[PDB]
């Protein structure tokens, strides 16, 4: 019973982290890929975001 | 005549001395201008009038 419970625990962990981490890390990657130190973007806005 | 020729030669060397002083002043001015351009670029990057930021899409 305990072994099955731990298997379920870590399976749910891997599912949740796969999905949510992929989504969040892709969003962060896109945002950082748009970042530029040109004269047109506010440095404070970009770093704060 | 030779004395006056040598005097003119001294005047020419004086003129070169003045020219070298002028060149040194111009060198200093050029360095100051390069620094001014650097600071203009820095101000342009960090200006608070900028309104852009990355977009989430």
């Amino acid at each position: 019973d305990q072994w099955a419970q731990q298997v379920l625990n870590y399976g749910l962990l891997i599912v949740l982290f796969a999905a949510v981490f992929g989504l969040l890390m892709q969003i962060f990657g896109s945002y950082m890929a748009d970042l530029r130190f040109d004269g047109a973007q506010n440095v404070a806005y970009a770093i704060g975001g | 005549e030779l004395q006056a020729r040598i005097a003119g030669e001294q005047a020419a060397i004086q003129n070169e001395t003045t020219k070298l002083q002028m060149i040194a002043q111009l060198r200093q001015a050029e360095q100051a201008l390069i620094s001014e351009q650097r600071r203009e670029r820095n101000m342009r990057i960090l200006s608070s009038g900028n309104q852009g930021m990355p977009t989430i899409q």
